[PDB]
RNA sequence: GACCGAUAGUGAACCAGUACCGUGAGGGAAAGGUGAAAAGCACCCCGGAAGGGGAGUGAAAGAGAUCCUGAAACCGUGUGCCUACAAGUAGUCAGAGCCCGUUAACGGGUGAUGGCGUGCCUUUUGUAGAAUGAACCGGCGAGUUACGAUCUCGUGCAAGGUU
RNA sequence: UAUCCUUGGGAGUCAGACUGCGAGUGAUAAGAUCCGUAGUCGAAAGGGAAACAGCCCAGACCGCCAGCUAAGGUCCCAAAG
RNA sequence: AACAGUGGUAGGAGAGCGUUCUAAGGGCUGUGAAGCCAGACCGGAAGGACUGGUGGAGCGCUUAGAAGUGAGAAUGCCGGU
């Protein structure tokens, strides 16, 4: 029952939940195909962390990858960078650059 | 000397917030709206404590009316006959119990019918 | 004060045209870093009582000490040397456990030097007696030579 | 201590003939029966009434000049759309809803009132298709 | 069964029943009796006018206590008027021993 | 042209119900099946009707 | 020192009259805490790296570099009871069905349906107001001191009190 | 069962509103102004008048699943002919 | 014990709860101090327990005494969302 975390990868959490909803609950082998056939931007990062979790299950616990299914697939939010952008007539509105934490847990069915 | 004082504020607010559990939406989360809801609820509770005494007697009277009409009378005539005959001091609550478990209710009805003439 | 804080006299912005509370100095009591309204100020706390009241108070305290058998009167009270061992032995010899005032008259230096390290005892001259140390010391040692002075002043 | 009831209710089927009775002088006792005011186990939040079926709805009658006086308005939601039809054509063409309107007018408002109305049945002519429920005759006090 | 008149109220009782009524005298383990039977039911109806001559109900005392707490709060909008107050109401717990007649 | 009052959480959550994306339409290849897209040539071994073009 | 303890105390506990703003005279900030000791993670695995999972040091690694404790608004994942014919200042009183078991008590959670019910403060003769104020949460924010008059109470002494 | 003297004079208050009765100004009009007189509101909840400061009944220490009445009412909404 | 009373704004009078520091004395914590988080306890109110978790070194009681003494609103100031 291994896991893997990302911890402050630069992407807005609202846009990553859109894909993590798709991936949750399925079987590990089917999971990667869906992840690399989806055209969004968070798919390579989610695919990388899922591969890391599978590798952790393989080496540290000797669990085999022909049975694993995805049990927990949530996304959190991290610290924010605050910038500025000048508008008309000396106004200087505010811009947010968000971040997120990504966690995946794999378990033997 | 200078006095800081934060824990007192936190405790005093958390008491109200724990008293406002189960309310809809933000009324169980924010202090300002929860306070107002709690005060309104106190006022309502007082008023309704009086009103429940007001509204149980009405149900009692309706059930007695139905049972008496089953026998060939009205509520008003039955009450007049009962108070006029042998001063039955039974209230309406026990009268309804005797209605829902009758054949003892009827005996009092003929007792009143006897004196109504 | 509000006027003593190192700060500004000009006003931060105009009173009309923009929607904001009207504000003068950025060092007003409501701003973060402004002056303290009222607050602690340097002053004195002492005052005085009529003399007969003082005489009555000291008499009453040192006469109530007599009721509880908390007065021991000695004679001479000579120390050959200024050793702290000797004073402790003497105090133990008179069943003294808690604090204890020691009143003499001749301004002894051996008695003052000893018993000044013992964490409970206090040595004073016959003229230096006042209410606090008498009521704050339980036992009261005193010499007859000091008794005469004390009861002859008042 | 007083006994409320729930899922222990029992219903019955009553047939009421409306041949010479006045419109509003029977649609009030019918409403009382529908609500359930004639049972000693009446409870205000449980709907302890019973079904009634009304036959011969075409023979109800009014008094005075109400056969031409009474008017029924049913404004829609469009501008200027206030429709109307008199009581005579209401009786000759739509007797069932003529009775239903009065019965519904004398009933409480809310979900319970709507259920109580659901348990009503109004027919023209003399026969009803409910013989499997084995209904029984009811003689109204008047 | 029987209908009795305890407190300022009227109770209907039978054997083995436990009843909560208003505070009577004091002391637990005592066998109090009521003597205001208005109606003896069962199988030998004895209606009273205004009471049943020669009737009494015996009961046993086994607890004295106070009910749960109620907080009474009232206020008037504007006008700056508040008031808070607490209340717990004492009772007496009894069990019905024998219904005489 | 300016919102009269703030929006609660219930209304926000209710409006977001249709803001989602679906699974792709995909099927495996007869030779070295790699679960490619339908009616497309795969990039490793989903050899479309012959060789694997890319 | 019956003075402060990081929004306090100097404007400044930190490379502060610094950074920034102004042609200039001039105005003027934010920012403390690993551990007793770096003993600051050799080695293996996934990854381009960042970041992780093991293994190790340590009393603690949820203690791992803005590294003592860590609240609230705010954002999520799982689940017990309700919800697609209903008109609601969102509660309160009455009440089945279902799921649980307590600082053992005329217990806890959720609630189909019935009755009653126009937020809070300010100001006015009078406000649900279509009269004013507040996006929300946290911290800070208003009858004091000195010197004179006058009255009550408690003392001390009294035709004498008091330096 | 009160008034009345003193002291703190310790206070606060100085565009009041509507209803019944007697007058003025005015179209002899006003949910208009200005006086004399009683009430309520202000600073008062509960029942009635569909809702409804000032109208009719009546003055809330707290609890009860008890009883008798006031103004107003008794076919259904909605207690009782 | 017996009778009587207990709506309330401006305002007058009385009795109390909590915070920080000082004085007395007394006592508690590494076998776990303060802080934080839950719960189905108690008091007429302002309030006060108990139990479990977290935390990793302080803290309370009684009687006096001092005061930078208690926050929901100022188109309040600062920070986060």
């Amino acid at each position: 029952q291994a896991k893997a975390v990302a911890r402050t990868v630069r992407i807005a959490p609202r846009k990553a939940r859109l894909v993590m909803d798709l991936i949750r609950g399925k079987q590990v082998g089917e999971a990667v195909s869906i992840l690399n056939l989806t055209p969004r931007a968070a798919s390579p990062i989610i695919e990388k962390v899922l591969k890391s979790a599978i590798a952790n299950a393989e080496h540290n616990y000797e669990m085999d990858a022909n049975n694993l299914v995805i049990s927990q697939a949530f996304v959190d939010e991290g610290p924010t960078l605050k910038r500025f952008r000048p508008r008309a007539m000396g106004r200087a509105s505010q811009i947010n650059k968000r971040t997120s934490h990504i966690t995946i847990v794999v378990s033997e069915k | 000397p200078r006095v800081k004082g934060g824990t007192v504020t936190r405790k005093r607010r958390k008491k109200v917030l724990k008293l406002a559990k189960g309310y809809f939406g933000s009324k169980h989360t924010l202090y300002k709206v929860a306070n107002q809801q709690v005060m309104k609820s106190g006022n309502y509770a007082f008023r309704d404590r009086r009103q429940k005494k007001r509204d149980f007697r009405k149900l009692w009277i309706t059930r007695i009316n139905a049972a008496a009409r089953m026998n060939g009378l009205s509520y008003s005539r039955l009450m007049h006959g009962l108070k006029l005959s042998g001063i039955e001091v039974n209230r309406k609550m026990l009268a309804d119990l005797a209605v829902n478990d009758l054949t003892a209710f009827n005996q009092l009805a003929d007792a009143a019918k006897a004196q109504l003439n | 004060n509000r006027s003593e804080v190192r700060g500004g006299g000009r006003k931060p912005w105009r009173q009309k045209g923009t929607g904001r509370a009207r504000q003068g100095s950025i060092r007003s009591p409501q701003w973060r870093g402004g002056g303290v309204v009222f607050g602690p100020t340097p002053r004195s706390y002492s005052y005085k009582l009529p003399k007969k009241v003082r005489r009555l108070a000291i008499k009453s305290v040192l006469s109530s000490k007599v009721i509880d058998n908390n007065i021991i009167v000695l004679e001479d009270l000579t120390l050959d040397t200024a050793k702290t061992k000797e004073m402790a032995a003497i105090l133990k010899g008179l069943s003294v456990e808690k604090k204890a005032l020691i009143v003499t008259a001749d301004a002894n230096e051996a008695v003052a030097l000893s018993a000044r390290n013992i964490p409970g005892v206090t040595v004073v001259e016959a003229n230096g007696i006042n209410v606090l140390d008498v009521v704050n010391h339980e036992k009261l040692l005193i010499t007859k030579a000091a008794v005469e002075k004390v009861e002859e002043v008042l | 201590t007083p006994m409320a009831n729930a899922s222990t209710i029992e219903r019955k089927w009553l047939v009421v003939d409306a041949a010479g009775k006045t419109l509003g002088r029977l649609s009030s006792e019918v409403a009382a029966i529908l609500r359930g005011k004639h049972k000693p186990t009446y409870t205000p939040h449980v709907d302890t009434g019973d079904h009634v079926i009304i036959i011969n709805a075409e023979k109800i009658e009014l008094t005075g000049k109400k056969l031409t006086d009474k008017i029924y308005y049913r404004h829609t939601q469009h501008p200027g759309g206030l429709k109307s039809r008199t009581a005579l054509e209401m009786r000759t063409n739509y007797p069932e809803k003529m009775l239903e309107l009065a019965i519904k007018g004398m009933l409480p408002k809310g979900s319970l009132g709507r259920q109580m109305f659901k348990k009503l049945n109004v027919y023209r002519g003399s026969e009803h298709p409910h013989e499997a429920q084995k209904p029984e005759v009811y003689e109204l006090r008047g | 069964y029987a209908i009795i008149k305890t407190g300022g109220k009227q109770i209907k009782v039978e054997e083995g029943q436990t009843v909560y009524i208003e505070k009577l005298a004091a002391e637990a383990g005592e066998t109090v009796t009521f003597e205001d039977v208005l109606f003896v039911g069962g199988d030998n109806v004895k209606v009273g006018n205004p009471t049943v001559e020669g009737a009494t109900v015996t009961a046993k005392v086994e607890k004295q206590g106070r009910a749960k707490k109620i907080t009474v709060f009232r206020y008037k909008p504007k006008k700056n008027v508040h008031k808070k107050q607490g209340h717990r109401q004492p009772y007496t717990k009894v069990t019905i021993e024998k219904i005489n007649a | 042209a300016v919102p009269f009052r703030r929006t609660s959480k219930m209304k926000k959550r209710l409006r977001r119900t249709h803001f989602k994306l679906n699974v792709p339409g995909m099927t495996e290849c007869p030779s070295c099946g790699e679960m490619k897209l339908s009616h497309r040539v795969c990039k490793a071994c989903g050899s479309y009707n012959g060789k694997d073009i890319n």
